[PDB]
């Protein structure tokens, strides 16, 4: 279960690495509709302290989270700059979310009367009251409630069911080093002329197989030239050799 | 969680001519059998180590860090259980605490506020009891909390024919404070004299804190008082020097010499 | 843009006898689809909220159900003092539109 | 809660004046409203839609001919029109969106009838 | 242009480099994953323009 329209999930990722691969072994086709940065372009390009925002809306309203695009919740329940960074993932919730009697946990708020502000959450509990008339009360003539419930019948059309969307966006406050891992392992050893990196290390060389004892806290090999010569793989924890050309 | 104990009968701490103490691996490098120069912060060859002795007895009070620091203990009941960084300890600047509780250890910065007797022993007479847990005053705005795997540990208490040493080097350079652990056992010098033996201290972690640090104390572990044994720990302070070191066949440090100690040096 | 045609144009045979009138939409809807009530000339009456929901004080011999691109709306009662026109129109969907024309009279 | 007409006359094609609908205590400025078109003997057609953020939706083929303003304590909404090519020959009603998901308002309102003719009133 | 100027363009799929000095008319669209698109305007088939 996600949280509802009117008090969107807070999730603040950080301390971590960059792999966003999940997401395409996860379901069949879905929407990504990118717009900021190019959908290829995920797994580089790495940010500081993601805004994650997670909510289901009924598909009305997906598409409407392009910046410059207002209307019944896309401007009184999320408002987006023109200048916005990072995308959004949608996807339907058409088995799990959606309760065949119909789903009411899921409430909006649509009377707010005031334009918001980008990225933040605001609460409106009180009921509003039309013709310059103390109401005071619930349920009453010219009084409104601003909650109401979604419906969630599995058996409404595309565009009325339940979909799942994830909003990502990624700014540089200042880009310290917060979630940025590439990968980029490649095991071969084909005892020809290659450029090398083993963690950090930059050289060209031709690399073989030897036998030398290394302490687990000694890590790099000199020689009297004082230079990389017999060094140790990363991810295993192998000698490699002292070889060059 | 605290009470002003005091009543502590204090000695001025003994003075030991160290004689080979004081080095540690300067990096993470295999060089086999090359005789290898480097100058960087160590402890100076035949300088005299500062000996406390604790029976009855105790006494911790707090001692400057400068440069980093040696400390070493001479133990089979490893009643030490911890130390206190930081430069105020009054809630005002930021502050290391890194205590071996159980089986782990704990690290916590954060902005503390200890109490005039940071004690651990308290609870009945010698039934040893990590008592009064919380030295400091509240949890202040916080930093860093860290858990791992913990230090060599000891049964039970034994009190005289220590057969186990603890040496760990203390030092921080560009806000990373670079914690090394080594461990000798028996020990079978019953009357002081050190030991006259050269042994490598092998790197344990370091970690980025980024935070000054002036001073430092000890944590050691019926309401007033304790019944203990003797307990007698070294404390050394550290110095940009230059040093040689000939590493063995297989990588292991054997033999050192000094520059600025003798002419023959 | 929704294009929405209705087969009964002209009810004007219908004198307090069986009434099904409709609407069908181009696209599939959902529950949400209301329909106008006015006069000739005149601004139109609510009757029906959100295709379930009936006024205060109306005749309740009035029905409907919509489900499936489609409303189905009887009535059964004709009484003389609602001789008017019923329009048809659907929201929630960006542009909103409006029917073309249902005709019913009584003899 | 009523409301009231404003405006009417007749004028040739190039000539605008402002269509005012008045209400009876609502604020009309900080709501959600809209106009929509009527014509004899035809359907209904939609002019536009106002909400309380500025919202401004209508027709693609009234585009650029409409600005409607909103009093901030008067409770009437103006609307001035541009580019008349005389097919205006229509009533235009003032009224609110019916239901969002769950009302029970039938509150509606009135409004004159304009014709756009070289010929004016004889 | 305050109304809106479109008919500046620039690419951003062609994952390859170029040499100093030359220009490209590639309208076709790329295709990435390795699975034939043969379609438009489809998912992981993006316009490169
Ligand atoms: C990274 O770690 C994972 C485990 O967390 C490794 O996966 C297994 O690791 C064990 C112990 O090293 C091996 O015996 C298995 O053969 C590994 N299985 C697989 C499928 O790899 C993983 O190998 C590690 N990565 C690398 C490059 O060694
Ligand atoms: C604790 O005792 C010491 C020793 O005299 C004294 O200086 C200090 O002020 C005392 N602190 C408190 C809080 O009583
Ligand atoms: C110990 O060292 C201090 C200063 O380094 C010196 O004043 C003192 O005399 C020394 N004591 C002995 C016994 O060497
Ligand atoms: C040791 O301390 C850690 C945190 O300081 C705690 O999680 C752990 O339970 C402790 N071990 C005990 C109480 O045995
Ligand atoms: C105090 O807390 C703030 C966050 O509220 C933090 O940014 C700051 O670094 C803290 N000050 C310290 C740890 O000295
Ligand atoms: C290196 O270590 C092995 C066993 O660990 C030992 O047999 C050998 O003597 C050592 N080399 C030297 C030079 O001591």
């Amino acid at each position: 279960r996600f949280a509802s329209v009117y008090a969107w999930n807070r999730k603040r990722i950080s301390n971590c690495v960059a792999d966003y691969s999940v997401l395409y072994n996860l379901a069949p086709f879905f929407t990504f509709k990118c717009y900021g940065v190019s959908p290829t372009k995920l797994n580089d390009l790495c940010f500081t302290n993601v805004y994650a925002d997670s909510f289901v809306i009924r598909g009305d309203e997906v598409r409407q989270i392009a910046p410059g695009q207002t209307g019944n919740i896309a401007d009184y329940n999320y408002k987006l700059p023109d200048d916005f960074t990072g995308c959004v993932i949608a996807w339907n919730s058409n088995k799990l979310d959606s309760k065949v009697s119909g789903n009411y946990n899921y409430l909006y708020r649509l009377f707010r009367k005031s334009n918001l502000k980008p990225f933040e959450r605001d609460i409106s509990t009180e009921i509003y009251q039309a013709g310059n008339k103390p109401c005071n009360g619930v349920a009453g003539f010219n009084c409104y409630f601003p909650l109401r419930s979604y419906s969630f019948r599995p058996t409404y059309g595309v565009g009325h069911q339940p979909y799942r969307v994830v909003v990502l966006s990624f700014e540089l406050l200042h880009a310290p080093a917060t979630v940025c891992g590439p990968k980029k392992s490649t095991n071969l050893v084909k005892n020809k002329c290659v450029n090398f990196n083993f963690n950090g290390l930059k050289g060209t060389g031709v690399l073989t197989e030897s036998n030398k004892k290394f302490l687990p806290f000694q890590q790099f090999g000199r020689d009297i030239a004082d230079t990389t010569d017999a060094v140790r793989d990363p991810q295993t924890l192998e000698i490699l050799d002292i070889t060059p050309c | 969680q605290c009470v002003n104990l005091t009543t502590r009968t204090q000695l001025p701490p003994a003075y030991t001519n160290s004689f080979t103490r004081g080095v540690y691996y300067p990096d993470k490098v295999f060089r086999s059998s090359v005789l290898h120069s480097t100058q960087d912060l160590f402890l100076p060859f035949f300088s005299n180590v500062t000996w406390f002795h604790v029976i009855k007895r105790f006494d911790n009070p707090v001692l400057p860090f400068n440069d980093g620091v040696y400390f070493a203990s001479i133990e089979k009941s490893n009643i030490i259980r911890g130390w206190i960084f930081g430069t105020t300890l009054d809630s005002k600047t930021q502050s290391l605490l890194i205590v071996n509780n159980a089986t782990n250890v704990v690290i916590k910065v954060c902005e503390f506020q200890f109490c005039n007797d940071p004690f651990l022993d308290h609870k009945n007479n010698k039934s040893w009891m990590e008592s009064e847990f919380r030295v400091y005053s509240s949890a202040n705005n916080c930093t860093f909390e860290y858990v791992s795997q913990p230090f060599l540990m000891d049964l039970e208490g034994k009190q005289g024919n220590f057969k186990n040493l603890r040496e760990f080097v203390f030092k921080n350079i560009d806000g990373y404070f670079k914690i090394y652990s080594k461990h000798t056992p028996i020990i079978v010098r019953e009357p002081e004299d050190l030991p006259q033996g050269f042994s490598a201290l092998e790197p344990l972690v370091d970690l980025p804190i980024g935070i000054n640090i002036t001073r430092f104390q000890t944590l050691l572990a019926s309401s007033s008082g304790w019944t203990a044994g003797a307990a007698a720990y070294y404390v050394g302070y550290l110095q940009p020097r230059t040093f040689l070191l000939k590493y063995n066949e297989n990588g292991t440090i054997t033999d050192a010499v000094d520059c600025a100690l003798d002419p023959l040096s | 843009d929704i294009q929405m045609t209705q087969s009964p144009s002209s009810l004007s045979a219908s004198v307090g006898d069986r009434v099904t009138i409709t609407c069908q939409a181009s696209q599939d809807i959902n529950i949400y689809l209301n329909w106008y009530q006015q006069k000739p000339g005149k601004a139109p009456k609510l009757l029906i909220y959100d295709a379930s929901n009936l006024e205060t004080g109306v005749p309740s011999r009035f029905s409907g159900s919509g489900s499936g691109t489609d409303f189905t709306f009887t009535i059964n009662s004709l009484q003389p003092e609602d001789i008017a026109t019923y329009y048809c129109q659907q929201y929630d969907n960006l542009p909103r539109t409006f029917g073309q024309g249902t005709k019913v009279e009584i003899k | 809660v009523q409301l009231v007409e404003s405006g009417g006359g007749l004028v040739q094609p190039g000539g605008s004046l402002r269509l005012s609908c008045a209400a009876s205590g609502i604020i009309v400025s900080s709501n959600y409203m809209s106009w929509v078109r009527q014509g004899p003997g035809k359907g209904l057609e939609w002019v536009s839609v106002i909400y309380s953020g500025g919202s401004t939706y209508y027709a693609d083929s009234v585009k650029a001919r409409f600005t409607i303003s909103r009093d901030n304590s008067k409770n009437t909404l103006y609307l001035q029109m541009n580019s008349l090519r005389a097919e205006d020959t229509a009533v235009y009603y003032c009224a609110r969106e019916v239901v969002g998901s769950n009302s029970n308002m039938d509150v509606w309102g009135q409004g004159t009838t304009v014709t756009v003719s070289s010929a004016s009133t004889k």
